[PDB]
């Protein structure tokens, strides 16, 4: 043994390996598993949780009648609110499925190790002897996971705050969401779905244009994808076409004729995007909401003239008014 | 004015929970995705054909060998995800099909809701929540927000109804 | 008046025949309750055999 | 028979005039010069058998009684109704504007 | 004595006081002076639900069950008067204080039940001629148990008794007498039986302490199923003072 | 459709006779509402206290009378309960106690006027509005 | 509300949880509502209230002094709560009191 | 009666959902009979008449007003303030033709129930044994249709 | 009160737009009796259909 | 209970079929409880017995 240790930090770092357990995986790969383990078992068989703290248990799994999409893991108790509660910290299993102890084990469990996995993508680019960055496009989705489940309960006080393990669970997370924060009236979210709107768009613009713009390999009657080989020198595709074409499509300036150029507007705009309404959840959870505009337009006597925008908040009144039926007890919600 | 037409579907079609609409996001969100992961791939797994850092100047305009090492994305995503594309035409044209699939579905579900033939309830949850009173899901949550949103939304948003809602008839929880 | 055997049982009794007569859910095959399984309950018997 | 309690009592006096025995404390409002002082009075001293019984609250001053007197027309009673009263619901019943 | 940090998140604030092995003396009744209690406090340490004997009518007994919430169960500044009686007897009416405490527990099945712990309105009586109250003087009385969900409650469907809907409104066109019981909320209020033996008292500051047994009704969800009977024991405190 | 000294005439005092304000002190007015009211009694409402609204019918049926400028501007430095019977310029901004609350210590009685006739005005403009809460909103 | 005659110490909510007052999940008497969430909260105004075992319903009977009363009210319609547009208040609050928390 | 039985939401082609399959009696059920038009009143006198549903809505509130449109009687969510109660408005309810030919009904419950039904149009007596209808609106062979070919095309 | 687009016909009713409105077991669309179909019955387009 | 339980013919598993499918409760039910002994007599007093 030329030293147990340092065969092991061999072969965690090995890139030999089917998968690449990375240093970082040394810590991803149990949290992980044990997130997925938890939820799946969860998911299927846990009993109603009381989220609001209102003791008013709500069942989200599929063995106490919920199918997939109505089924979901129940955030932990507004009673625990920020307060950490694993395990051993309950009298029992039964008290702890309650109080919707699963949720916190779950989302800290993967928020951990998806973070990990973010730290991975750096670390096989390392010794791959490519470029790292390709983390920093995974940092976008992940912040939205850490907005949508840390940030947001920490500002608003409460772990049943966040984002429900669920679909139908997730609606609920959103309507609620704009109704007390007009979150389609907030800039952050517009630049969103600009992004994933725009990276849809673009996806299916570079896709057509390159797949249009192939070279001729293949048989009339063979499939036109036999015509790459895994491992080639030259490009697969005429891009001095493609940028012929789309160039008289709109006009030749306000076309890409370099592809790193290209690729790099291809990462950078959803990217960038999504970053801001990871950002505008984060934001939202101090509560600096969308713009008002409710009452703006006032005609010469004094009378409300009403927008589009006070339509916006009828719909927002009737989610507010009755969303927590009987969770409060006071006019104004400060939580 | 759009935004008003998302409430407004959430509210009386109960859009979101429409699986024609869901395959719709699915494919403009992992579209979205496509688009940011390929574009970061690609970007992180170049070849050096320049000497300044600022990479950009360093492409051929004019073909000739590949830009980026289409062998090394392939180790990577298969050793870090598990699986990997290893065929540049098909990686392509699946960016073409995602997103495109996806706004077609989209379309499908809205033409069944001019019909209004929409995916609003579940049945067999409808009729446990009549006979118990203790049963509760995220669904039956989601079906009191519906209510709030049409009651308080409705006269204002159509006019043309003369709706006249007495503040008692107004569906209200506790305190709000 | 209603045992294991009356509602289609078949794994169940194989299970208490040699010890593992409790659920963590709190009751028992005997009818007792307060007890306490342990790990090898049914729930166990069948995690294990699952893992 | 199942009927619910709160909207047979409306079919009542209740649902008419201010039920001293009932009634949210809130509704004493709409009257002059009865919400604050009065109104506490009212509902804190015990139900009563006669609209009339309220004159009687110990310790009413002479004006007190001259005011009550004046809004006897806008009062009535009926049993008292638990899930009218329990909770404390007299005093806020979860209403506001 | 010890400030709020000190206790804070230790559980201790769920803890009705408790008395020395000493303390066991005697607490005189002038019987010419009014007496009350300052501070009575009653701390849940068993939840017994009697179990449905099926059918077959066999006797029932009281089972044990799991707390399913937490360390909430607690009784205490409880208050009132206590009046000596012509006979020499004792008793107490409650007038104010934190005489509830919603409790959830869970059964061996999994069944949740829910109960509104309480002792609203308690009026407890000892035994006639007691000049001193000693080590067990018994005192015995009945509460009342209002509904466990208060009018304005609603269910998932948004029904209710005070508020809400008037039907299911998601079933427009299906027959209602099916749906009656759990469309008509009702107000349920009934009474409850409690006994608070002595086990140690203290003449020098008037404190007594002991143990207690009540039995009341659990929730009935708006009269939508049947409640269960509970058994509760535990220890209690008492600040006996003149005033 | 537009702000008419017809509109701007409010009652004065109890025995009838009334005032008519400018344009200049309903402005004034409205931005001293903002300055030391809205953040209560935005709309015309109360959030320390639903059950008590600035409609001038409620004002009416106070005690004393508080549906006029009179009214109004008492209330401002000697505030009480709606039966009168409580003086209540502990817990409430008044010139009385300007130490406590010192939004009210410039406010002289040119703005207690002002603020005054904006609580009259606005349900002449408003109505229900005014009045009730989210409901009309 | 207490001074309308109401004992907040046995004020039974719709939940059937208190009103007003309610045990944290450790025993000690906090706020009732949505609040129960901040239960953590420490302040000067508020801690001559608070007791041994939190809350003290002999404090809050008769021992809350008229400068925690209009603090309360300050700092409730001052609340953390407003827009990208500086409008203080819920998303569906009219324009008039423009404000966003520091 | 065929002529009443179009003027009844249950046959609006408008309502309905996507996955709730089967003919249109699986739904209201089987018609059976006309009950008869109901023709509501109160204390008054007054004729009041219900605010039907309109096919955008899933459910709607029971609402009666007057020939001018002002509203008289309600059925209240929120009991504490009802001013509308068909208990404090004396709502009554008479049939004229049908099945409840002649009759009137006072007993708030019923009068409610009438109501709550009279929000789809024209009043019906359905069989919902026979199919074990669940009560719940489906569409038309012309919706489907409609449906199937929008989306082909 | 329970016409064919009560009971979920889809292909009957275009078979009585064009004429065929009876069966051969002696009922019609029209509600009439007695009727002779001939061998154009809903029957019959089935059957020829089939064929 | 228990002892006159097993005093009966739909705990025979001799008793049955094929495709019967299901647990015993599906046929005969949930046992809920022992209607008690019955004994048969006739006018004269004589004690019956049902074979
Ligand atoms: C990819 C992109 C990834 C992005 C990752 C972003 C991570 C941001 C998290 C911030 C770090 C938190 C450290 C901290 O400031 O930590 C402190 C914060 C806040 O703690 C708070 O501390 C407060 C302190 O009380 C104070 O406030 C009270 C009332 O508010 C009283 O006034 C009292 O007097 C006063 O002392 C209370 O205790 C609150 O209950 C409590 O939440 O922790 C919190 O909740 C954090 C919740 C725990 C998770 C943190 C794990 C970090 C790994
Ligand atoms: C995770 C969030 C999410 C996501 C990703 C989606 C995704 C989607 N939703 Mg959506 N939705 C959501 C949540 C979400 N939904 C929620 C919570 C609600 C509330 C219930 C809704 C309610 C909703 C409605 C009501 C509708 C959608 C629709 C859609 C789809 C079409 C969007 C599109 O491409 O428009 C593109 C639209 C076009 C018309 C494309 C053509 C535009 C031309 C080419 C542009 C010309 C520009 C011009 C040259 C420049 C001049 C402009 C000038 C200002 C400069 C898409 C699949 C729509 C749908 O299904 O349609 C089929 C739809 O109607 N959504
Ligand atoms: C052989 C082992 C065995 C035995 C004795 C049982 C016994 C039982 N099972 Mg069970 N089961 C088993 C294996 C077994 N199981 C397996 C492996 C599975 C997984 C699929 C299940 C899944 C299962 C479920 C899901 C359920 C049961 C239930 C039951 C109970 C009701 C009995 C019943 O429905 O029988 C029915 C028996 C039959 C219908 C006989 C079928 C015989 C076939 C048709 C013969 C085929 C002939 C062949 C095609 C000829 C071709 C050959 C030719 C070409 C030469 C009973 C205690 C039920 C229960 O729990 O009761 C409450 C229940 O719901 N079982
Ligand atoms: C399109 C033509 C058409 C139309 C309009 C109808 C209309 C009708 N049929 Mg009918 N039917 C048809 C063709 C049609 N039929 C065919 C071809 C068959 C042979 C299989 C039948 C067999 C049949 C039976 C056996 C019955 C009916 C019945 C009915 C009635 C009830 C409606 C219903 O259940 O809808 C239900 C509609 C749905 C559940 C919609 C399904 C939509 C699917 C799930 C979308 C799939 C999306 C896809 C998977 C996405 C993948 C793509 C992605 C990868 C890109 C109605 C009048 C019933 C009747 O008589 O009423 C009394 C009845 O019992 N039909
Ligand atoms: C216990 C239980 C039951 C748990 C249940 C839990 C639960 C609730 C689950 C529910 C899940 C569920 C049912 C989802 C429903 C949603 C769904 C299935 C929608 C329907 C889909 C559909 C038909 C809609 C149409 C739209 C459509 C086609 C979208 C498809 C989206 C899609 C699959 C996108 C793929 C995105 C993705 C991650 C691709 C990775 C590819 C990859 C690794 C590239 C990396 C890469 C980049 C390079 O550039 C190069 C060069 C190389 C080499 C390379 O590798
Ligand atoms: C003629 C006549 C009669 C005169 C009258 C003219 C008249 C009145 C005109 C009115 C027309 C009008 C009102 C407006 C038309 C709308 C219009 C301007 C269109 C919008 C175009 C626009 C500004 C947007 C361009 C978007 C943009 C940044 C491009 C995205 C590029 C992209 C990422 C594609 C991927 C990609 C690009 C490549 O480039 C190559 C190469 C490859 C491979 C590849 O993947
Ligand atoms: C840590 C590890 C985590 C495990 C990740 C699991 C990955 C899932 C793999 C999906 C199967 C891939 C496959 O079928 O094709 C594997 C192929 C790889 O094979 C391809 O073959 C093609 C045809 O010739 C081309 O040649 C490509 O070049 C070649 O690479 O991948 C693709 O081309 C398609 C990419 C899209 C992969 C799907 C994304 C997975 C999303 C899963 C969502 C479902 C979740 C349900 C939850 C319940
Ligand atoms: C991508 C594009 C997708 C576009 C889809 C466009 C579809 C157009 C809609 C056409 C509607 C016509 C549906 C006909 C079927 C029907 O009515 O059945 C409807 C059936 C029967 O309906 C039943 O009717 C009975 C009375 O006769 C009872 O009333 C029942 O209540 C009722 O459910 O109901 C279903 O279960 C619907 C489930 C359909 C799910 C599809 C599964 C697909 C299976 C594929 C099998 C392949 C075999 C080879
Ligand atoms: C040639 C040699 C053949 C010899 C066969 C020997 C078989 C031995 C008998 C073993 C009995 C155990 C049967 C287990 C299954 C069972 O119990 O289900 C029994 C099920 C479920 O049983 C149900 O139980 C419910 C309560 O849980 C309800 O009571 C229902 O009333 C009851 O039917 O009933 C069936 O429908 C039986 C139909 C079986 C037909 C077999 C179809 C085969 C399908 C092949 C699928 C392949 C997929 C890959
Ligand atoms: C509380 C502590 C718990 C401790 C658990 C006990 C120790 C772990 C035992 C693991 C047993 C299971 C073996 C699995 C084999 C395997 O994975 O591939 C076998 C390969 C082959 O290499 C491997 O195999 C080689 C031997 S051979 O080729 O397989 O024969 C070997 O030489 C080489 O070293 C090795 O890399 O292993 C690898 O590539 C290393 C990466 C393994 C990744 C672990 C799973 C990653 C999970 C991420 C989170 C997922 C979330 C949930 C997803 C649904
Ligand atoms: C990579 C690596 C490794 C390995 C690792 C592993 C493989 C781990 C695993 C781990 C795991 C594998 C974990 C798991 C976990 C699990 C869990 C944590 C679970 C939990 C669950 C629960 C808690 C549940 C509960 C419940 C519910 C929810 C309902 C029903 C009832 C019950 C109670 C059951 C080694 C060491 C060699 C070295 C380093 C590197
Ligand atoms: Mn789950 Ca965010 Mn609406 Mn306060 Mn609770
Ligand atoms: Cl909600």
């Amino acid at each position: 043994s030329a030293n147990l240790w340092e065969r092991f930090c061999n072969w965690v770092t090995s890139t030999d390996n089917r998968l690449y357990v990375g240093w970082f995986g040394v810590i991803m790969i149990p949290t992980l598993l044990a997130a997925t383990i938890c939820f799946v078992i969860a998911f299927i068989a846990a009993p109603p949780v009381d989220i609001d703290g209102i003791r008013e248990p709500v069942s989200g799994s599929l063995l106490y009648g919920n199918n997939i999409i109505t089924g979901a893991v129940v955030p932990s108790s507004n009673a625990i609110g920020l307060h950490f509660y694993p395990i051993w910290e309950a009298a029992s299993l039964d008290e702890w499925l309650y109080n919707g102890g699963p949720y916190q084990l779950i989302i800290f469990h993967f928020l951990l190790g998806a973070s990990c996995y973010m730290g991975r993508q750096w670390e096989l680019s390392y010794r791959l002897g490519m470029r790292p960055w390709i983390c920093v496009a995974y940092s976008a989705p992940l912040a939205s996971a850490f907005a949508v489940f840390l940030i947001y309960p920490i500002g608003q006080g409460s772990f049943s705050d966040g984002m429900p393990l669920g679909i139908s669970g997730t609606f609920n997370f959103m309507i609620v969401f704009q109704a007390e924060h007009n979150i389609l009236m907030h800039p952050f979210h517009q630049l969103g779905v600009a992004g994933v709107f725009g990276g849809a768009l673009f996806c299916a613009m570079h896709g057509s244009l390159v797949t249009s713009s192939l070279i001729r390999e293949t048989t009339e009657t063979e499939s036109a994808n036999y015509g790459y080989k895994f491992g080639q020198e030259e490009e697969t595709y005429n891009i001095v076409a493609a940028h012929g074409y789309f160039g008289r499509l709109i006009f030749q300036y306000a076309s890409f004729n370099n592809s790193r150029s290209l690729h790099f507007f291809l990462a950078a705009w959803p990217v960038v995007g999504v970053w801001f309404t990871a950002l505008g959840i984060s934001t939202m959870a101090f509560n600096l909401n969308g713009f008002n505009f409710n009452h703006s337009v006032i005609d010469a006597k004094g009378n409300v003239i009403n927008t589009w925008a006070d339509i916006i908040n009828r719909a927002n009144l009737g989610m507010e008014v009755m969303h927590e039926r009987n969770a409060h007890n006071f006019p104004l919600d400060l939580a | 004015a759009i935004f008003r037409f998302l409430l407004f579907f959430q509210g009386f079609h109960n859009w979101t929970l429409n699986p024609f609409h869901m395959m719709g996001v699915a494919g403009v969100l992992g579209g979205a995705l496509l688009c940011a992961i390929h574009g970061a791939t690609v970007e992180n797994t170049l070849f050096q054909d320049g000497e300044g850092a600022s990479t950009f100047r360093a492409f051929n305009p004019t073909q000739a060998e590949e830009t980026y090492s289409m062998v090394t994305a392939n180790r990577f995503w298969s050793q870090i995800f598990g699986i990997a594309f290893s065929n540049k035409r098909w990686l392509h044209f699946f960016m073409l099909f995602v997103p495109v699939t996806g706004l077609w579905m989209s379309a499908i579900g809205v033409v069944g809701l001019a019909l209004n033939l929409r995916s609003y309830d579940f049945i067999s949850q409808e009729i446990r929540a009549a006979e118990d009173p203790e049963f509760e899901t995220f669904y039956t949550k989601n079906l009191l927000l519906n209510e709030g949103i049409r009651a308080w939304m409705a006269p204002q948003d159509q006019p043309h109804e003369n709706f006249v809602f007495p503040e008692e008839v107004l569906p209200r929880g506790n305190a709000l | 008046l209603n045992p294991m055997w009356r509602q289609g049982m078949f794994v169940l009794p194989f299970m208490a025949r040699l010890g593992v007569t409790g659920s963590w859910s709190g009751w028992s095959i005997t009818g007792e309750t307060g007890i306490d399984p342990g790990f090898w309950s049914f729930e166990g018997v069948a995690l294990a055999h699952i893992v | 028979e199942l009927v619910n309690v709160v909207d047979e009592k409306l079919g009542t006096a209740y649902g008419e005039k201010i039920d001293l025995n009932n009634t949210n404390i809130a509704a004493f409002i709409q009257y002059r010069g009865l919400y604050p002082t009065l109104a506490k009075l009212i509902v804190k001293n015990a139900p009563y058998e006669s609209v009339e019984d309220v004159l009687n609250i110990p310790g009413l001053t002479e004006r007190q009684k001259q005011i009550l007197r004046e809004n006897l027309e806008h009062f009535t009673v009926t049993e008292v109704e638990t899930a009218l009263v329990e909770g404390g619901d007299r005093y806020n019943n979860g209403l506001y504007k | 004595t010890l400030t709020y940090d000190d206790i804070v998140g230790t559980g201790l604030a769920n803890k009705c006081p408790t008395l020395d092995d000493t303390a066991r003396g005697a607490y005189p009744i002038d019987s010419s002076q009014t007496y009350r209690i300052a501070r009575l406090c009653l701390q849940p340490t068993t939840f017994l639900v009697k179990e449905e004997p099926k059918n077959k009518r066999q006797e029932a007994e009281f089972v044990p069950t799991k707390l399913v919430t937490r360390e909430t169960t607690s009784l205490d500044q409880i208050q009132g008067e206590l009046k000596v009686n012509s006979d020499g007897s004792l008793t107490f009416v409650e007038e104010d204080g934190i005489d509830f405490q919603p409790v959830t527990v869970q059964m061996a099945g999994g069944e949740r039940i829910p109960l509104l712990f309480t002792v609203k309105n308690l009026v407890a009586s000892t035994q006639p001629n007691v000049t001193s109250i000693t080590t067990s003087t018994d005192f015995k009385g009945e509460f009342n148990v209002p509904s466990y969900r208060t009018a304005n409650f609603l269910d998932p469907k948004g029904r209710g008794l005070a508020s809400g809907y008037d039907s299911a409104i998601a079933l427009p066109q299906a027959k209602e007498e099916e749906l009656a019981r759990a469309n008509v909320k009702r107000f349920s209020l009934t009474k409850g039986q409690i006994s608070l033996n002595v086990a140690k008292v203290d003449g020098r500051t008037g404190e007594i302490a002991g143990t207690f047994e009540s039995e009341q009704l659990s929730d009935d969800d708006m009269g939508a199923h049947e409640p269960h009977e509970v058994k509760i024991q535990g220890v209690f405190y008492a600040s006996i003072e003149p005033a | 459709a537009e702000l008419t000294p017809e509109v701007l005439t409010v009652p004065l005092n109890s025995e009838g006779k009334t005032i008519t304000l400018t344009e200049k002190q309903y402005l004034e007015g409205k931005r001293l509402f903002q300055y030391a009211c809205a953040s209560c009694h935005v709309g015309g409402i109360t959030k320390t206290n639903p059950s008590l609204d600035l409609r001038t019918e409620t004002l009416a049926l106070a005690t004393p009378p508080r549906d006029n400028i009179e009214g109004l501007v008492d209330y401002m430095k000697n505030p009480t309960t709606y039966d009168g019977e409580q003086e209540i310029a502990e817990v409430h901004p008044s010139l009385r106690s300007a130490d406590i609350f010192p939004k009210m210590r410039n406010l002289t009685e040119k703005d207690l006027v002002a603020i005054a006739g904006h609580i009259l005005v606005e349900p002449k403009i408003l109505g229900d509005k005014w009045g009730g809460g989210k409901v009309y909103y | 509300d207490q001074k309308l005659g109401a004992n907040v110490g046995s004020a039974q909510g719709p939940t059937g949880l208190g009103k007003y007052l309610m045990r944290s999940p450790t025993g000690e008497i906090i706020f009732g509502g949505e609040t129960m969430r901040f239960w953590d909260f420490r302040g000067p105004w508020l801690e001559p209230l608070r007791g041994p075992n939190g809350l003290d319903l002999n404090k809050i009977k008769n021992d809350i002094q008229p400068w925690q009363e209009r603090r309360a009210a300050e700092y409730m319609t001052h609340a953390p709560l407003g827009s990208l547009n500086s409008v203080g208040g819920v998303a569906t609050e009219i324009n008039s009191v423009n404000f966003v928390s520091p | 009666e065929k002529l009443a039985f179009y003027d009844y939401i249950g046959n609006n082609p408008a309502k309905g959902g996507l996955f709730r399959t089967g003919p249109m009696n699986k739904g209201d059920g089987i018609a059976q009979a006309w009950k008869g038009h109901a023709v509501f009143r109160n204390k008054e006198g007054e004729e009041l008449f219900v605010r039907r549903m309109p096919a955008f809505f899933e459910s709607f509130p029971v609402i009666l007003t007057d020939k001018n449109g002002v509203v008289k009687a309600d059925i209240p969510f929120r009991r504490a303030e009802s001013k509308y109660s068909f208990e404090q408005q004396g709502v009554t309810v008479s049939f004229y033709g049908g099945e409840l030919n002649g009759q009137t009904f006072t007993d708030p419950p019923t009068v409610k129930s009438y109501a709550r039904k009279a929000i789809f149009g024209e009043i019906f007596e359905f069989d919902t044994e026979t199919l074990n209808s669940d009560g719940i609106f489906r569409t038309s062979p012309r919706g489907w249709f409609t449906f199937a070919h929008a989306v082909f095309a």
